[PDB]
């Protein structure tokens, strides 16, 4: 068959550089040009460059013409890129492809993260009802997972009890630091009558903590 | 450079029935041979690119005939008899006629229902939080369809928008809605200096801003 499998996710330290690889296997690497695309967080897809590993000849997309260098193992038939001086703006998946006649083929990808940022558990905030009473018979509360990294965390609602009425946010990576948020749905007769608290943890930090929902003064 | 306009940005189809996605060039892809290049990807949630059609209408490996790609010069579409689950995810458009080659936006399919409001929560920040020197006000505008919403926040009086991150969820398989974190963030300082945070959405189902604010009182 064939395959290209590439390097798992990387951490990279803005300001510095990362190598990632794709090994090429089930055909014959040296025949056919290589690909390289990125994929920013949301974002669509970007085609860096392409190499061939047969007389490393590269051909790059000039936007990343002092960003990317592309490089080939004949005798591990691996292809790799290197990101020089990578800013939070490169933080994304990369991709190695070949898609040519004989076939189009991807990589899983890898993950590369751009942040100076070290472990850091998030600061759990609760997210009470201001004062709108009742508003109708529901109430929803939420939880604010802010400032952690790296990523992810997971949160669940009463041990788990609550799983209905409950949306968990995508995080979103701003400023070196991830910030994500929970909220949950309730009857006024369950809430604040019994106790709502969202559990959080962060495995990066061994981290889990629980924050009581208390009602707003 | 050669741009790639696809559309509709996201698609609503209903399993079962027939689909057509477009996408344009911003100058001709018919090369100097007899080859236009043009090919489809579609990458489902959570895997890489595949390919599914090359050189604007050949399917690949095992690509049922449901998906027929078809196009010249600057306009291309692809349509799919009958959407299946299988078939949900980004499709993406891409060009190797003109360099470097360039991608659409993607387009996303998502299945189609009923049209619902919003339910909206505004949070005050948390006084955990204020002690630490910051302040966030947290919005929660869930299980509303159609995914089109438009939310501004509006402090006592006017919009504003330094420190506000949102945050989108997928559309939740078991409703097909959506739902949408909204998160103001300021200084404590910045917080104290005002007294009205209003939370504004306008949604197709209501021909009024839907609001929910609350002062600091």
């Amino acid at each position: 068959e064939v395959q290209l499998q590439q390097s798992g996710a990387e951490l990279v330290r803005p300001g510095t550089s990362v190598k990632l690889s794709c090994k090429a296997s089930g055909y014959s690497f040296t025949n056919y040009w290589m690909n390289w695309l990125r994929q920013r967080p949301g974002q669509g897809l970007d085609w860096i460059g392409m190499i061939h590993p047969s007389d490393s000849e590269t051909r790059l997309n000039q936007k990343f013409k002092d960003k990317a260098t592309l490089t080939v193992d004949r005798s591990s038939s691996t292809a790799y890129i290197q990101l020089s001086s990578p800013t939070s703006e490169d933080s994304a998946v990369y991709y190695c492809a070949r898609d040519d006649y004989d076939g189009a083929f991807w990589g899983q990808g890898t993950l590369v993260t751009v942040s100076a940022a070290k472990t850091t558990p998030p600061s759990v905030y609760p997210l009470a009802p201001g004062s709108a009473a009742q508003t109708n018979s529901m109430v929803t509360l939420g939880c604010l997972v802010k400032g952690y990294f790296p990523a992810p965390v997971t949160v669940t609602w009463n041990s788990g009890s609550l799983s209905s009425g409950v949306h968990t946010f995508p995080a979103v990576l701003q400023s070196d630091l991830y910030t994500l948020s929970s909220s949950v749905t309730v009857p006024s007769s369950t809430w604040p009558s019994e106790t709502v608290t969202c559990n959080v943890a962060h495995p990066a930090s061994s981290t889990k903590v629980d924050k009581k929902i208390v009602p707003r003064d | 450079e050669l741009v790639m306009t696809q559309s509709p940005l996201t698609l609503s189809v209903t399993i079962g029935q027939p689909a057509s996605i477009s996408c344009k060039s911003s100058q001709s892809l018919l090369y100097s041979n007899g080859k236009t290049y043009l090919n489809w990807l579609l990458q489902r949630p959570g895997q890489s690119p595949k390919r599914l059609i090359y050189l604007v209408s050949k399917l690949d490996s095992g690509d049922p005939d449901r998906f027929t790609g078809s196009g010249s010069g600057t306009d291309f579409t692809l349509k799919i008899s009958r959407v299946e689950a299988e078939d949900l995810g980004i499709y993406y458009c891409v060009q190797g006629s003109h360099f470097p080659p360039t991608f659409g936006a993607g387009t996303k399919l998502e299945l189609k229902r009923a049209d619902a409001a919003p339910t909206v929560s505004i949070f005050p920040p948390s006084s955990e939080q204020l002690t630490s020197g910051g302040a966030s006000v947290v919005c929660f505008l869930n299980n509303f369809y159609p995914k089109d919403i438009n939310v501004k926040w509006k402090i006592d009086g006017s919009e504003r928008q330094n420190g506000v991150l949102n945050s989108w969820t997928d559309q939740d398989s078991k409703d097909s809605t959506y739902s949408m974190s909204s998160t103001l963030t300021l200084t404590k300082d910045e917080y104290e200096r005002h007294n009205s945070y209003t939370c504004e959405a306008t949604h197709k189902t209501s021909t009024s801003p839907i609001v929910k604010s609350f002062n600091r009182n």
